[PDB]
């Protein structure tokens, strides 16, 4: 009636940090950047956007 | 411009002497100054090659 | 008389590294047969079957696709469409 | 003097961890990543709302033969992006630290050399997508060659001397047609040049018979019907990073150059003869696709498979359509990113474990490396063309562009879908099931870097099948560069 018990393992092994860390910090950057619709009128990173003008 | 003209010259020298070490299975810096002399030497070449397209191009310009 | 110099002592050559242990039991069989198949240009001659397969795909199949293609150039203009207008061109 | 300072540090750099440090693996690992971090500060400041060339340079010019050069008067060698030129560089450069990594705990014996040729024929193929004459994109369209013979012939597996033949004598003998018409072009408009032969017309008889010269120039490096000859007998004997590097950027270069040497002043003499287009790249996609079935090599068969998603892409780009375009390029992009990762699969991982590339070995690799058959299967659902993926996206519309065209050779060439799923599954299958092969000893899981390649490889095959349109910020100028329907 054992299920036969296997040894114990972690649950934040190195993938689950890396991928997860990964991913929820670009999506707290995506909506940091969102947040300036009123705050400042553009996105954060538009301010590092500095081509030349076409003329 | 004349400057950058020499020194790519003078590092076609440096080649020169650099290829011409490994050939005879020397190291890279066997007899540093001679990296000087060939420097010198393939500047100098320089020198004259771009006095000569100088003297070329005035003749062109006064054609008109 | 002419020998190169006493002044050589030349070696052998190794390529340098660990004798990795056999992970692969080699086929005899396998072996020549892949050997026969990658190399079988070298002993492959012209028959009927060769001659067959060679009218057909070299020459018979791109001059069918050669037809269709230059046949049916700008007929078909499916953009819109309707009922009763015309669907091709010609 | 700043910028030669800089060059006379570097330099003294190398030869320093030249002299202490034994391989400079490490130091062309930092070069080749710091290429990124310039690269991408490139694309920050480009201007997309501009046709325009943004980013130009001439090398060697008269007045300045050691640098660069502003006069009024250019005879030199121009250098510049857009868009669709700038895709390609990005594509380039995060492949090249990979394939510079790939072959990493492998070489052991004159390691100096490989990587040296490595990264130099990656390099050469920057300035591939930088260039602007057509002798400047041409001086670099061969100077690969050299170094792709010899690091086919000395690295090269087994039987390397009939491949190192090959890849300098296929490709040199139609490239050396392309010569011919680039020759003809420069004596009638007196100009090598990508920015002004929009406006330069030339007479259809005359139009007509240089198209030939660049078009059979491209059947070769493209492999289309009467080439394909060397493709895969190039690929058997590569090693293995010359293999990624020769499939996921040296294809994918006349891709670039249909586009940019054709199409924009071969307008007429191109509607004439399309036509001749399709029935090269329809019995590319129906006979290479089908010669896959046949195949006991392992390297062989994701040779032919990138022969039949490369016919699959020049209909989209000859379509004269808008789809097409953009779908060639997309495919362009993701093959580009899965391909390289099935390279690493059948001579990376299998043939570093096992030493050879014969199909009936290998049998059973699930119950002692499953953690390798995940990505046997998801990269070759991926190079299928499942959605979600970046293949499905390009075939779906280069498939859509060339059915515009002309539609009973888009309704024959839809096959290829069916066609591309057949030996890869079979090869998928047969690796992935079975009994674990009599043969074969078990070796070690798939290690840190050959899953960090992958991993890499993969997620940029997803983002561009979750979202094209990461890249249509680039590519809006060039769909429509290159539409000649008045
Ligand atoms: C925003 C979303 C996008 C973010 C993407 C994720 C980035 C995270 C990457 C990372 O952190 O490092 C890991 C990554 C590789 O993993 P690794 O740890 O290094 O591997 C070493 C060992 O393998 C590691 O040790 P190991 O060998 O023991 O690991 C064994 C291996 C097992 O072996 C296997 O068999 C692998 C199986 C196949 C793996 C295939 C990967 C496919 C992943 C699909 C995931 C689906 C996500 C969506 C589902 C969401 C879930 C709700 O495990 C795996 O590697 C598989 C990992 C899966 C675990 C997932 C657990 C957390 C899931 C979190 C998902 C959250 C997503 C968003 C949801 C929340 C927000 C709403 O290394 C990198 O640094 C990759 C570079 C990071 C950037 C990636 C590409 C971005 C840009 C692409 C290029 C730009 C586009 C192309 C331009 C071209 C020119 C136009
Ligand atoms: C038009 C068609 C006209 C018909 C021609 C068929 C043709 C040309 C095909 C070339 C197509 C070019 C492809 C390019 C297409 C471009 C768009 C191929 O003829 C082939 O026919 C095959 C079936 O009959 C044979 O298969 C095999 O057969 C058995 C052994 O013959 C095997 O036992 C069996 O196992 C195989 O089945 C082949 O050996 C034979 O070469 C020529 O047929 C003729 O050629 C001549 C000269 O040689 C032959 O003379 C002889 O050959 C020696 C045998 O060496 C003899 O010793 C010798 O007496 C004499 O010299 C003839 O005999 C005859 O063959
Ligand atoms: C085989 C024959 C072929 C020809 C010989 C091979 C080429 C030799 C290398 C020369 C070409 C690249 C290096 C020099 C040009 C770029 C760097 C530079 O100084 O110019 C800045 C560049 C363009 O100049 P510009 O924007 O006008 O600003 C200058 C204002 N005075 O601004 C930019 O936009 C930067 C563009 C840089 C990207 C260049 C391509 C990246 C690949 C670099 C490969 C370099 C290989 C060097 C190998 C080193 C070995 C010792
Ligand atoms: C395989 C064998 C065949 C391979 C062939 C590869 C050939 C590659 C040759 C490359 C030489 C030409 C390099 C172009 C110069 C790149 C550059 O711009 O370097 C900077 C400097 C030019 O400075 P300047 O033009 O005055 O403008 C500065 C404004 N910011 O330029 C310089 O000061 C000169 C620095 C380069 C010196 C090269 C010496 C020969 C190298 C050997
Ligand atoms: C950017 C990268 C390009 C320049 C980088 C050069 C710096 C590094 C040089 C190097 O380390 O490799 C040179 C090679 C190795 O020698 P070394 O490293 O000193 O000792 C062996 C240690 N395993 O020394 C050699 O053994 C070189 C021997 C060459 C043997 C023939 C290979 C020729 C390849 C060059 C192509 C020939 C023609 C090129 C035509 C133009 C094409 C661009
Ligand atoms: C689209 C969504 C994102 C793409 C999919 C993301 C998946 C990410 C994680 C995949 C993990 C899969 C896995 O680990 O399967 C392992 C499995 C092991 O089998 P096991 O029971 O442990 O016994 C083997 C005997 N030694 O190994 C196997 O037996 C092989 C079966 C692989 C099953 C993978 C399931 C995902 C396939 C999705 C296809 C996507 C195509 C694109």
């Amino acid at each position: 009636h054992g299920p036969e018990l296997t040894p114990a393992v972690p649950f934040f092994q190195p993938y689950v940090l890396k991928w997860a860390g990964v991913s929820l910090g670009l999506v707290a950057f995506y909506q940091f950047n969102s947040s300036y619709e009123a705050k400042n009128g553009h996105t954060w990173v538009e301010t590092f956007f500095h081509p030349k003008s076409r003329e | 411009a004349l400057f950058t003209s020499l020194v790519g010259a003078s590092g076609l020298g440096f080649a020169t002497k650099f290829l011409s070490n490994k050939i005879r299975l020397k190291p890279a810096g066997y007899y540093p100054l001679g990296y000087v002399f060939s420097g010198v030497a393939w500047a100098g070449l320089g020198l004259v090659l771009h006095n000569v397209h100088q003297h070329s191009l005035e003749v062109l310009e006064k054609k008109k | 008389e002419l020998k190169p110099s006493s002044a050589i002592q030349r070696g052998p050559l190794n390529k340098g590294g660990w004798d990795a242990p056999h992970a692969l039991h080699n086929d005899g069989a396998i072996d020549r047969y892949a050997h026969w198949r990658t190399f079988y240009q070298e002993r492959f001659k012209y028959t009927r079957a060769t001659g067959k397969s060679t009218l057909i795909f070299l020459v018979a199949f791109p001059a069918l696709i050669g037809y269709v293609a230059y046949q049916s150039e700008g007929l078909f203009e499916f953009a819109g469409k309707r009922r009763g207008e015309s669907v091709t061109t010609r | 003097m700043f910028l030669t300072s800089i060059l006379l540090s570097s330099l003294y750099l190398f030869n320093r961890i030249l002299a202490w440090q034994g391989n400079v693996k490490h130091f062309y690992l930092f070069a080749s990543n710091l290429l990124l971090l310039f690269i991408v500060v490139l694309y920050i400041n480009f201007n997309t709302f501009s046709n325009s060339f943004q980013f130009n340079f001439e090398l060697f010019n008269s007045l300045n033969p050691f640098g660069l050069s502003n006069s009024d008067i250019s005879n030199g060698l121009l250098f510049g992006i857009d868009g669709l030129s700038l895709t390609f560089i990005l594509l380039t450069v995060l492949l090249i630290p990979l394939t510079l990594l790939g072959n990493w705990y492998n070489i052991n014996f004159n390691s100096n050399l490989y990587y040296t040729l490595v990264l130099a024929i990656g390099l050469v193929i920057l300035l591939n997508f930088w260039a602007l004459d057509y002798i400047s994109f041409y001086i670099l369209f061969e100077a690969t060659l050299p170094l792709l013979f010899i690091l086919i012939h000395i690295y090269g597996s087994s039987d390397s001397e009939r491949a190192s033949f090959y890849v300098l004598m296929f490709t040199l003998s139609g490239s050396l047609f392309m010569l011919l018409s680039i020759v003809v072009i420069s004596i009638v408009l007196n100009t090598t040049n990508f920015i002004n032969h929009n406006l330069f017309v030339l007479s259809l008889d005359l139009q007509t018979i240089i198209w030939l010269g660049l078009f059979i120039a491209i059947m070769v490096k493209t492999p289309l019907f009467p080439i394909h000859v060397w493709l895969p007998v190039v690929h058997s004997e590569s090693p293995l990073a010359g293999s990624m590097i020769l499939a996921g950027l040296i294809l994918k270069l006349a891709l670039y150059a249909i586009l940019r040497l054709l199409l924009p002043l071969l307008c007429e003499a191109q509607i004439l003869y399309t036509p001749m287009i399709y029935i090269i790249s329809l019995l590319t996609i129906i006979l290479t696709s089908l010669a896959t079935l046949r195949q006991i090599d392992l390297k062989v068969i994701i040779a032919y498979s990138s022969i039949s998603h490369m016919g699959i892409a020049i209909l989209g780009v000859c379509s004269n359509t808008s789809l097409g375009i953009y779908g060639s390029i997309v495919l362009g992009v993701a093959h580009g990113f899965v391909s390289p990762a099935l390279f690493l699969i059948v001579g990376g991982i299998l043939y570093d474990r096992y030493h050879i590339r014969i199909v009936n070995y290998y049998k059973g690799l699930t119950t002692y490396m499953p953690q390798l058959a995940t990505y046997i299967i998801i990269l070759s659902f991926a190079n299928i063309g499942t959605p979600l993926t970046g293949n499905f996206t390009g075939e779906f519309l280069s498939l859509q562009g060339g059915f515009i065209r002309n539609p009973i050779i888009g309704g024959i060439s839809c096959i290829s879908v069916l066609l591309a799923a057949i030996y890869q599954l079979k090869l998928t299958n047969k690796l992935t099931g079975g009994i674990s092969s009599i043969y074969m000893h078990r070796t070690n899981d798939v290690t840190i870097r050959e899953k960090f390649i992958m991993n890499i490889l993969i997620i940029s095959t997803l983002i561009i099948g979750i979202c094209p349109q990461i890249m249509y910020n680039l590519l809006y100028w060039t769909v429509n560069n290159y539409i000649y329907i008045i």
